[PDB]
RNA sequence: AUUAAUAA
RNA sequence: UAUUAAU
């Protein structure tokens, strides 16, 4: 239970995830 | 029967989500078996110009649909030939398709589009658009063939002696020469003809942008279909049983004048939605007739 | 006249017969009875306990019936000798059976099906071996005790005023021999105490099945107002046919029945193909002969073109051998049993099979044709003794200039090489080394084992061999150097063969293969499976691609047999098509290395040429083929199975040396004696005067196999491609030898089955004989052989994969046996099992069974399914509580619960089962019940249900669903190197874990996905469920205590979930007449209830149906085989609802990959959700099983055409609301067609009144914006379907 | 022929009136 | 017993079968 | 949340339901 | 008394989902008994001019 | 190989949720292994001007996508050099890209945009817009290099 | 009494393609006894003019 | 209680 | 054992 | 997983 994420915070998290994924690959 | 890529309709006819029109309703439907039979009848009529002609039917339990009527009225002028050298259909069917096209062109008319009516009360007798495109050219006239596939196009050509001396003609739907072998993936990218271009101009001038985009993107499919039909006519059906040129040249004058000295064309009847389904299907032959190489001995 | 009251009275009489003195009232939900047994008390006496009752309990109740425990009487079952009310007859069949009983001195140790051996008071090893054979081959299993079946048969025979022959046989047996056997009601697999012979349970099962068949045929013939069936115009008696077939099989049922299967089906297939005027139903479809776009218009009669072609030699030979097999069966029956009876009616019928006309439009002929295909279910399952025979090398066919073995080999190589190119064109390739460990999840037991630890939570060990658990524990130990190079062709290394029961035929052999052999096969055969998976294609021989010729997916693609086999009806209706169907004999045995294996291996190796640079853990691909199909892996493996037995004498056995009697490492049956080796067994074994059986024990009895195995990863595909090669050579040879005679239009291969659609250009018998001889010679020269007595070459008849078509109509067969089953059934959830039984009855009625008889059978079943499931609960003072451990009152007593028969018609949700008395294919939900009780035409039918609709106790369900608390201590050690790159990258660092903990992934996040997978794998095991469900009876007692006898209907189901009850938000009125012209369908032979539904509503002529969001998401998720068993559409919907409406497609792709879904499926889901963003209303539709059965899927319902022509609804509804309304409309139209109401149009009506509109607006707001989602901040106000609610119904 | 199939609210009104 | 299917649908089935005949 | 419909009361008022159906027809 | 084809209203009055108006409100309604009687009165007045 | 910031695509190509187009549906794609190898080939052609050149192909099992053509017709003119001093691609590829650009420019044409076609039937032979921008300059001509990066 | 040839009304070109007649419902009907008597009356009137 | 407005819903849940 | 179709 | 259709 919690508030929905906005575009901004979600995009920031996703950018960090994609950078780490690219580094691992 | 092959269907085109769904991306064309997804980015042209359903390009806006918040609006539903006639084409948007029709593009989400699925044919039944009887409508596929009607499509097969339509293609059989196409393969035998002048000898088999089409007509429209309504079952006594059926009722008329406006969106289907407008879509059929638009499509019929691009599928069929209705004058000049031969015809694919009866005069009643052409009249009904003209009325349907008239009803489609005045569907969502607004002030910024200008409409200027003529003296007579005939359908399609008005000028439309900022530049005042004249829509009278799309009414059927069997003597000249304007408003259909034979409009300002050389349909029949005589080239060089044929194995059967009584049938020297060559059929050229949309002006396509059937002497080449075609690759279906890449054929028809930069081809056009007169009637299709005039229809696109009229659709743009009336404010039908999405429909004009759909018909512009569907053109190579149309060209491949008619190239296949031309090859089937000119290479498979050539036989002693084909009609002589002398009789072929008199099919349309006799139909116009109502003469009955020679045999009459066979008439088949189809439904309205079968036209929409036939425009979106293309016949692709996979198996030639097994009697093709034994026919001359049988005839002898 | 109402089915409800007559069925209730009949089942009440059955219950009163089974339990004498019981009070079973039809106005109460259930009746509770006590049972007394003295087993537990006498063993409690071993621990020093005493009781005041001694043995007075039995004498108190067996004749006086006075034992009452806390006001509830104690009763007992009725003994066998009074089941049939003491009746007796003089049936000759009973004499035939008792004559065919053999002594023990005529034993055959390796007999296929057991004959009738005696029971003796003495007990040697011979009778012990007979007993050991009988205990695992005479089992009935099922779900109802057979004595209940006999009582129901007696009551139905009394009620119909008709007595079947099997009832006479059973009555005659019990009138002189009393109890034949004893069966446990709590566990039906406890059969013991044979009295006269070891085959008495088979006799009783056969008699019961014959009685059921006679009842079915009598009722079905009664429905159509006919008195006898017709063969053309001549009158026949179906009861006579059934009785003459039943009497002949008595000496040896399974053997004689399996012999006689083929001639009957041959006669049914061949009947009527030569009549000069013939009747067909016209059909029309596309140019391809395998097209499914078929519609039917009317019947006609036309002259037969092939009239003169049936005097040829091929047809004469077919008829002659089909007669000869029947003659040998009759001779064997007359020899084994002392009788001279035969089958005169069928023999008289068979002589004129070709020229006697068949009438598809006449019920008297179609019913007979369907009946002749279903009488083979009397003998039940073909449980048998399968012995091990080695591959006989020295007579396999070798390549030769006079043969075609090299040609089939080369063509198999070519087809295998072409298949990889065709698969790559669809972007389907072999597994790469990066996917090696991930792909192992696409492969229940195995040759390995593991030990794991579990913790009880409201520290024990268990042993498991399941593929999922063994992979999860020790996947790293499979692909190792030491495991890959092992050779299983010795005494210390081998495999074992399994057995599976099948309904009629002999037992099937199962080849269990180690995982280390399956992985290399998967590595190079997965793309072939995926490429051949999809349905459809062009089957013209002139077409280059071969993906359409293989039809492995064509059948069972849609949940209806009639729709998936329309091409059969169309081609049987056409006069231009000549059909050739060829079957092979021992197809797998003929796939030697000379003709099949080496070509396949060479083709695979040549197709693996471009991938030479790959290295799989240091191994090349060639080594992978060697590991997958090598010498000691597949080619020359040694297999263990059933032992070989010999007959010998005891005196010679004791005269033998002690060393030759050594007990080796291989176990032997009970009645046999151990012998060291095979040769020493052979030296002493003799035939006459045998009194001892022996078997080898060292391991020289093992069989060496070099032959295609049914357990391989690519069995079906390789079989079908070999069949394609054979058909290619067949076509080439017939074209060479007889040019211009046959043209081929279609070719289909599905394994060992071949089908051709051809045109025949001749009528001279000599030419046809030459063509047939050429076909048979070509088949013979390829190494196979085809029996001419089973080969089909005829027009007007098509048969493909157990589907029959004659002259354009459907001829069904019913082999759905309802009395027995292949294995023991444990009923964890009663409601689901009854639901599936109703599904099976729907299928049977669609196959031609009687609707009323099916309803009676279901009413019989619904009362006795749940009984005897309570052994610990004691009902004292109207309270359900646990018994005290030792007492004089509650020791040795169990409670029996018998439900009311009318519970079959109580909707699911009120503790009933969702069936409707009007038609079995209509599901009764709550609003369905309300609508039914608002219809005046159903008053008499529904009157009995209204009394007990609120008084149904809850059902037994030990698999309640929310199973939690079985936490394992051992941890999954394989997750590190199996996980997809997104999960591995997430686990590579902890800060990423911290950030993704903000994401709403929840249960399937990479930090806790492993435990979820581990638990889902653990609860899949059976014995773990049994251990976990040990204490369920306390929960059931609590559920009974908390029960309240009140029922109520609700509009909304849950938060965010709606059902068909949502349609009750509006008023419904029918008006407007429609077309009254009846529709034509190919499936005749239906009960009137189904026939009227198919007459008023046409067959489905549209390919697709309407789909919900949940269904589409589930269909997309079905692609990911690895993640299929863990993530459902519910989880994906919850994830995408926990995200807002302001999301990008790439974010959805990446979060779906973070939840360990494969990338392609993630892209599919993301594009689907992006396409539907504006129209998505975030609701879930709950279907109770509406329109999901076999027969309803063949109707023109749940389609866009049906909605357009039958329904008018307000434009303001969202997609899910329209789905619910459409389901409601489909079910209501089906009901109206069933009840004979006029055809009208449903209209949803909303007037201009402000109060009703306010109520509708409030309910819609509650359903779309629930309070619980508002408090948890889970509602997005910017969603389009929420903003629309402002001005909908103002 | 059968009559209309009433909604929940109409039945509720018929209940509450008596 | 009696047939549990009422005569109204059975007459229609008989009529369509007679039309087939 | 939503309305609850009782089967017993509907069975009691079935006669009035039939009457209002007849009036509508 | 017969109603026209619903497709006309589907493609003309309720074509755009993001807007509403008087006609779009009135499309989704059915008459009561009194309004049906009023329709009968209207047609009776039409059949007897003046 | 590095991707750009997704915010550009979010605020430019998918800026409106009630419409769709070629770029909008093509933003949802991710490359497979073969497409990534093709990208490697493109960059290898770029790093060796003149010595390595590119051509377009069609897989035998594939069928042609119009949105992909429309997007490539714009991308290829900005990615490649087709004349002047050197070239990156064959004349056939340049002709196909010119035809694709012509097809994209007439995609959703309406009256308020003025189109006056040229004398010839060649692709891109028209003036478009209110100021009548001449589109003839974007057709390939290897002698001068007009229409491409050179 | 002789009926006309069925081929006069309809033609079949392929197996599934056939021309439809304008009086299909009338040509499929069969007379009753009274209608047969009326047909006999008509022919009696024809064979005796005046 | 009384039927809510979609405009008030975002005001409430924004808090 | 192997693939599907419904139910959960 | 449960049932069933098939191989």
């Amino acid at each position: 239970s919690g508030p929905l994420l906005s575009v901004f915070a979600l995009q920031e998290i996703m950018q960090k995830v994609r950078q780490v994924q690219a580094d691992y690959m | 029967y092959i269907a085109p890529n769904p991306r064309i309709s997804s980015i042209t006819l359903t390009q806006r989500i918040t609006t539903t029109g006639p084409f948007a309703i029709l593009t989400g439907s699925t044919p039944t078996a009887q409508q596929l039979n009607d499509v097969r009848k339509i293609y059989l009529a196409l393969m035998f110009p002048g000898q088999i002609i089409l007509d429209l039917k309504i079952d006594p339990g059926e009722r008329m649909d406006p969106a289907v009527r407008m879509v059929a009225g638009v499509v019929g002028h691009l599928l069929f030939t209705a004058g000049g050298r031969f015809t694919n259909l009866t005069q009643n069917m052409a009249r009904q398709l003209d009325i349907a096209l008239n009803d489609y062109l005045l569907y969502m008319y607004n002030t910024r589009v200008q409409v200027n009516y003529g003296p007579t009360g005939e359908p399609l007798d008005f000028q439309i658009g900022r530049n005042q495109y004249d829509c009278n050219v799309f009414r059927a006239d069997f003597a000249t063939g304007t408003g259909y596939n034979g409009w300002a196009t050389i349909d029949v050509e005589y080239r060089e002696p044929a194995p059967y001396v009584h049938a020297q003609r060559y059929i050229r739907y949309c002006g396509i020469d059937s002497r080449e072998l075609i690759n279906p993936t890449t054929y028809g990218i930069g081809m056009t003809y007169h009637c299709y271009n005039e229809m696109l101009r009229m659709l743009v001038a009336a404010g039908k942008d999405s429909e004009a985009a759909y018909f512009r993107s569907m053109l190579p499919f149309h060209m491949v279909r008619f190239a296949r039909i031309n090859q089937i006519i000119n290479e498979d059906l050539h036989s002693v049983f084909s009609l002589p040129d002398d009789m072929f040249n008199a099919l349309l004058p006799d139909l116009i004048a109502g003469a009955h000295q020679n045999a009459d064309p066979v008439v088949l009847d189809v439904s309205w939605i079968s036209l929409w389904f036939a425009f979106n299907r293309s016949f692709e032959p996979t198996h030639r007739n097994e009697m093709l190489e034994v026919a001359p001995l049988i005839e002898s | 006249v109402a089915i409800t009251v007559q069925g209730a009275q009949l089942i009440k009489r059955v219950v009163e017969r089974f339990y004498p003195g019981i009070a079973f009232n039809i106005n109460e939900g259930a009746c509770y009875i006590y049972k007394f047994s003295d087993h537990i008390r006498r063993i409690r006496m071993k621990h020093g306990t005493k009781y005041r009752r001694q043995a007075e309990e039995i004498i108190r109740n067996i004749s006086l019936r006075k034992e009452r425990l806390y006001g509830i009487p104690v009763l007992d079952e009725v003994e066998w000798k009074y089941v049939f009310d003491g009746q007796t007859f003089q049936s000759y069949a009973f004499e035939v059976y008792v004559n065919s009983i053999l002594p023990w001195s005529e034993l055959d140790p390796e007999e296929e099906f057991l004959r009738n051996y005696r029971v003796s008071r003495e007990m040697t090893e011979v009778e012990k071996f007979i007993e050991f054979r009988a205990k695992n081959e005479m089992q009935i299993y099922g779900d109802i005790p057979i004595k209940v079946w006999c009582c129901f048969i007696n009551e139905l025979s009394a009620e119909l005023k008709h007595v079947p022959l099997g009832m006479q046989v059973m009555a005659d047996f019990v009138n002189r021999f009393d109890s034949p056997f004893h069966q446990g009601n709590r566990d039906l697999s406890n059969l013991e105490d044979f009295q006269v012979a070891y085959t008495t349970p088979l006799l009783f099962e056969m008699c019961c099945m014959e009685s059921i068949l006679e009842f079915n045929i009598k009722m079905r013939m009664r429905e159509e107002e006919i008195s006898a069936l017709e063969f053309g115009d001549m009158k026949v008696d179906p009861v006579g046919l059934l009785r003459e077939f039943f009497i002949l099989c008595l000496p040896h049922p399974k053997k004689i029945n399996n012999v006689l299967r083929a001639p009957y089906s041959w006669f049914v297939k061949m009947w009527g193909v030569g009549a000069d005027p013939i009747v067909v139903l016209q059909s029309t479809a596309g140019d391809d002969r395998n097209s499914k776009d078929v519609f039917y218009d009317k019947f006609r009669t036309e002259p037969n073109r092939y009239k003169a072609l049936f005097r040829s030699s091929f047809y004469n030979e077919s008829r002659r051998m089909n007669e000869e097999k029947i003659l040998e069966a009759v001779k064997y029956s007359q020899k084994l049993g002392s009788h001279d009876r035969r089958l005169p009616l069928f023999e008289k019928m068979l002589k004129t099979v070709y020229t006697t006309p068949f009438y598809p439009h006449k019920s008297s002929n179609m019913i007979l044709a369907s009946f002749l295909l279903s009488i083979q279910t009397i003998t039940g399952y073909g449980r048998a003794w399968v012995k091990n025979v080695s591959t006989e090398f020295d007579k396999q066919l070798k390549p030769n200039p006079s043969n075609l073995v090299q040609d089939v080999s080369d063509l198999t190589r070519e087809f295998f090489k072409q298949a990889y190119v065709e698969a790559k064109e669809r972007r389907e390739e072999i597994v790469k080394p990066e996917d090696l460990y991930t792909s192992m999840l696409r492969l229940t037991s195995s040759g390995f084992s593991t030990e794991i630890y579990v913790k009880k939570r409201f520290l024990i060990k268990i042993n498991s061999r399941i593929k999922a658990l063994v992979i999860f524990t020790k996947g790293h130990t499979v692909f190792t150097d030491e495991e890959l190079h092992k050779k299983y062709n010795s005494v210390e290394l081998y495999q074992t063969k399994g057995s599976r029961d099948v309904p009629i035929k002999a037992t099937r052999t199962i080849y269990s293969i180690n995982l280390s052999v399956l992985v290399p096969q998967l590595i190079v055969t997965l793309p072939l499976n995926e490429y051949f998976s999809r349905v459809g294609g062009i089957t013209s021989p002139d077409y280059k691609k071969i993906g359409g010729k293989v039809i492995v997916g064509d059948l069972e693609a849609t949940g209806s047999r009639v729709m998936d086999a329309a091409d059969c009806f169309r081609n049987s209706a056409d006069r231009d098509i000549f059909t050739i169907a060829i079957d092979y004999s021992e197809y797998d045995t003929h796939l030697t290395r000379h003709n099949f294996r080496t070509g396949m291996l060479q083709g695979i190796r040549e197709a693996m040429a471009p991938y030479r640079d790959l290295r799989y853990e240091g191994y090349t691909l060639e080594q992978i083929i060697d590991f997958g199909y090598g010498e000691g892996r597949v080619a020359n493996t040694l297999w263990n199975g059933k032992r070989r037995l010999f007959k010998t004498t005891f005196d010679a056995y004791i005269r033998l040396d002690e060393s030759e009697r050594d007990k080796g490492s291989f176990k032997v049956p009970k009645g046999v004696l151990p012998v060291s080796s095979v040769d020493v067994a052979n030296r002493i074994a003799v035939d006459k005067g045998f009194d001892t059986l022996i078997a080898a024990t060292d391991g020289s009895d093992l069989a060496l196999i070099d032959t295609h195995l049914s357990g391989e990863n690519s069995t079906l595909i390789a079989n079908s491609m070999h069949n394609m090669a054979i058909g290619t050579l067949m076509q080439r040879e017939v074209g060479r030898e007889q040019p211009g005679v046959l043209t081929f239009l279609s070719e289909q291969y599905v394994g060992d089955d071949t089908l051709f659609y051809t045109k025949l250009h001749t009528t001279d018998t000599k030419v046809f004989d030459k063509v047939a001889a050429s076909i048979f010679d070509t088949v013979a020269k390829c190494g196979h052989e085809a029996s001419p007595s089973k080969t089909m070459m005829t027009p007007y008849s098509v048969e493909k994969t157990q589907t029959h078509a004659k002259q354009g109509c459907y001829v069904p067969q019913d082999r759905m046996m309802i009395i027995s089953s292949e294995r023991r059934k444990d009923i964890e959830d009663v409601q689901g099992y009854v639901r599936s039984q109703v599904q099976t009855m729907i299928t049977k009625v669609s196959r031609g069974f009687c609707h009323d008889l099916a309803q009676l059978i279901l009413m019989l079943k619904t009362t006795f399914i749940g009984a005897w499931k309570m052994k610990r609960t004691i009902k004292e003072d109207a309270m359900y509580r646990d018994r005290k451990f030792d007492s004089n009152d509650e020791d040795g007593f169990t409670l029996i619960q018998i439900r009311n028969p009318l519970a079959l018609y109580v909707p699911i949700g009120w503790n009933g089962y969702g069936a409707h008395p009007a038609a079995l294919n209509i599901v009764m939900t709550e609003e369905m019940y309300v609508d039914s009780i608002m219809i005046s035409k159903l008053d008499e039918i529904m009157a009995p249900i209204r009394r007990i609709v609120h008084d149904i106790p809850p059902c037994w369900n030990e698999t309640q669903g929310d199973k939690r608390g079985l936490i394992s201590a051992t941890k999954m050690s394989f997750f590190s190197k199996m996980a997809r790159p997104a999960v591995q990258a997430a686990l590579s660092d902890p800060q990423i874990i911290n950030l993704v903990e903000e994401l709403p992934l929840g249960e399937f996040s990479p930090g806790r996905i492993s435990r979820t997978m581990m638990h889902s794998a653990l609860l899949k095991e059976s014995s773990a469920r049994t251990l976990l469900s040990s204490g369920y009876e306390l929960e059931y007692q609590k559920a009974l205590n908390s029960w309240i006898t009140q029922v109520s209907m609700r509009l909304g189901e849950e938060s965010g979930v709606i059902s068909t009850s949502y349609a009750k938000l509006f008023d419904v009125y029918f008006e407007g007449e429609l077309d009254g012209a009846p529709h034509m369908f190919p499936d005749q032979n239906l009960s009137p209830q189904f026939y009227i539904q198919k007459m008023m509503i046409g067959p489905r002529v549209s390919s697709r149906v309407r789909n919900s969001y949940v269904d589409r998401i589930d269909v997309i998720l079905r692609k990911d085989v690895v993640m299929r068993g863990f993530i459902t559409a519910n989880t994906i919907l919850n994830v995408i609802e926990k995200l807002g409406t302001n999301h990008s497609v790439g974010d959805l792709v990446t979060v779906f990959t973070l939840m360990n879904i494969e990338t392609r499926v993630a892209e599919e889901l993301a594009e689907y959700m992006t396409s539907e963003k504006i129209r998505f209303d975030a609701l879930k539709l709950l279907k109770k099983g509406i329109a999901g059965d076999e027969f309803t899927m063949s109707l023109n319902v749940a389609t866009q055409d049906f909605i357009d022509t039958y329904l008018a609804y307000p434009y303001q509804l969202t997609k899910t609301e329209v789905d619910a309304i459409s389901l409601y409309c489909t079910q209501m139209i089906m009901l109206r067609a069933a009840l004979g109401l006029p055809k009208k149009k449903m209209k949803i009506v909303v007037t201009d009144d402000a109060k009703k509109r306010y109520k509708i607006r409030l309910q819609r707001f509650r359903t779309h914006v629930p309070k619980i989602k508002v408090l948890k901040k889970l509602i997005d106000p910017n969603r389009m379907t929420v903003r629309n609610l402002e001005n909908q119904f103002v | 022929d059968s009559g209309p199939l009433l909604s929940v609210f109409a039945l509720q009104e018929i209940m509450q009136k008596v």
